[PDB]
């Protein structure tokens, strides 16, 4: 219904993400900070050292199976039009490393497309039952480029002590994305039990395995108006179930109170 | 087993 | 009567917003490849630039940060850019005040008035040969002044690694105090900035910039034309004396200007007395 | 200096 922010992420994305609540007297939220690449606030000493980077020497678009970059992971996995192809791997996904500045081909070769950002067309809106969520304005086919789950880069024991863990994501000594003070769209994409993305860790600029950044990729053609979720995994809910059960909807729930219940009369 | 809720692959 | 020919669409490779083609119509020099283009600064070893979000000043504009109320702005006493992204007449060119740009901790857009050089290059440049001074950097536009060029993007490295490079033609020394001082050094990795020659009667200055850090150690180099400049200029700024008192021992300036200071000529007369 | 460096 009423649009109630042009844009999200106050220019900083490809393209604008707008928000809009057609459910209940709830405003915009703004009790975050929105950014588009993950901040820090401790020292990391990320590596960015440019002669750690592996890289190509392809002349062509990087589109041939000798691109040093596509084998790190066994071989690149974007099509053509920058989309997984379909026997990528979805539940164990590899590693990508994408093509980067040590590369000697240019900056539109066929293997950078976490990179090069949004393209689709997203909009935050209010669920009935979840909170704010985020759902597609568009067609979306499978395998292609959603998001970034972007924040703060935090490390394990830090994680542990935060007061707020509803916006963690695991890397992987194991560092940690905290959206809930600093963070992008993907800070509102719901839990699904029959999710339609999945996350991917790849490298860009740099290479430090400490640091993989998480990309959200369809893992089957979206229809317009779809929410967006993935499955936040165990690890989240054996510890959030004790508050809250889960509230999709779908037939295939694992983790409502009904499901949980029957699951528990377990003799 | 760690203290807080994290969402992973 | 030698051709002019195109010997690279785009030396940065689609870095750029826009192509840097090369020419040469002067002689038999391919297209300069003995290093490597980059977009960026570089690091070769750990600078532990100061990247925590929480140090960064930052402004509470929801306006298009015009106001006197950007404290970005106030951080240079005031923005010095004006509507259309170009330094205001009245910028100090002798004394350049180091510029605040905006940041991920403000609260503005992205395409709010203070954010000229994280923008990048718009202006039309080309890489050609030179009759005297190798490669040069050429507008292929007019360029009215205080307007954006390039930056002067390379490795960085430290006032001691800098003491020790034998090649010193591409160095840009970032703070001109002693003790814990760096520098950039822009001969194995550099943007087109590197092709930037020196002449005694520059058209574009250096300008210190902050953008995603505020570690006072790194700043940014900016150049902006000085003067308004005509299609086909050569593009220089003033390297300084640090250069020049070392490098005129292997060769001298060849810029043509009669206010040279760095020719034979001009160091030969001074000499005399 | 030791080696030669354009600066402002
Ligand atoms: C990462 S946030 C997602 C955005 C959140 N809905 C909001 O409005 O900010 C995670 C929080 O969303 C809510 N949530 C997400 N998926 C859910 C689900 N499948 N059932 C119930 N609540 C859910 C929970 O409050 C959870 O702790
Ligand atoms: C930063 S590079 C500029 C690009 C260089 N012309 C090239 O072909 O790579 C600096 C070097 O260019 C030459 N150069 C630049 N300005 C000059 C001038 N005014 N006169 C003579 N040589 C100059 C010198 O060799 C100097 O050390
Ligand atoms: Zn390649
Ligand atoms: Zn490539
Ligand atoms: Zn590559
Ligand atoms: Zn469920
Ligand atoms: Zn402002
Ligand atoms: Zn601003
Ligand atoms: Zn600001
Ligand atoms: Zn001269």
């Amino acid at each position: 219904e009423k649009i109630i922010c042009r844009d999200v992420a106050r220019g900083y994305e490809n393209v604008p993400i707008p928000c809009v609540n057609g459910v209940d007297g709830e405003p915009c939220p703004e009790d975050y900070k929105y950014i588009s690449e993950n901040c820090e606030t401790s020292t990391m000493n990320i590596d960015r050292n440019i002669t750690h980077l592996q890289h190509c020497t392809c002349v062509d678009d990087c589109s041939s199976s000798n691109c040093l970059c596509g084998q790190l992971s066994i071989r690149c996995w974007y099509d053509k039009d920058g989309r997984l192809l379909q026997e990528f791997n979805k539940i164990e996904p590899p590693l990508i490393f994408e093509c980067n500045q040590a590369c000697s081909c240019w900056r539109n070769c066929k293997n950078r497309v976490v990179q090069s950002g949004i393209k689709v067309r997203l909009q935050l809106y209010r669920t009935a039952k979840m909170g704010w969520g985020v759902r597609a304005l568009q067609t979306i086919p499978q395998g292609t480029f959603i998001c970034e789950y972007v924040g703060e880069l935090i490390s394990d024991a830090e994680a542990d002590v935060r007061e707020d863990d509803s916006y963690l994501f695991d890397l992987d000594e194991v560092y940690c994305i905290d959206a809930r003070y600093y963070g992008n769209i993907s800070r509102f994409i719901n839990h699904l039990c029959d999710p339609n993305i999945i996350p991917v860790r790849v490298f860009m600029l740099h290479q430090d395995l400490r640091f993989p950044r998480i990309a959200f990729f369809s893992s089957r053609d979206i229809r317009t108006g779809e929410e967006l979720g993935f499955d936040y995994g165990d690890r989240f809910w054996d510890i959030k179930s004790k508050y809250f059960t889960c509230q999709c909807g779908s037939e295939k729930c694992k983790h409502s109170a009904e499901a949980i219940a029957l699951e528990q009369s377990r003799l | 087993t760690k203290q807080t809720a994290r969402a992973s692959t």
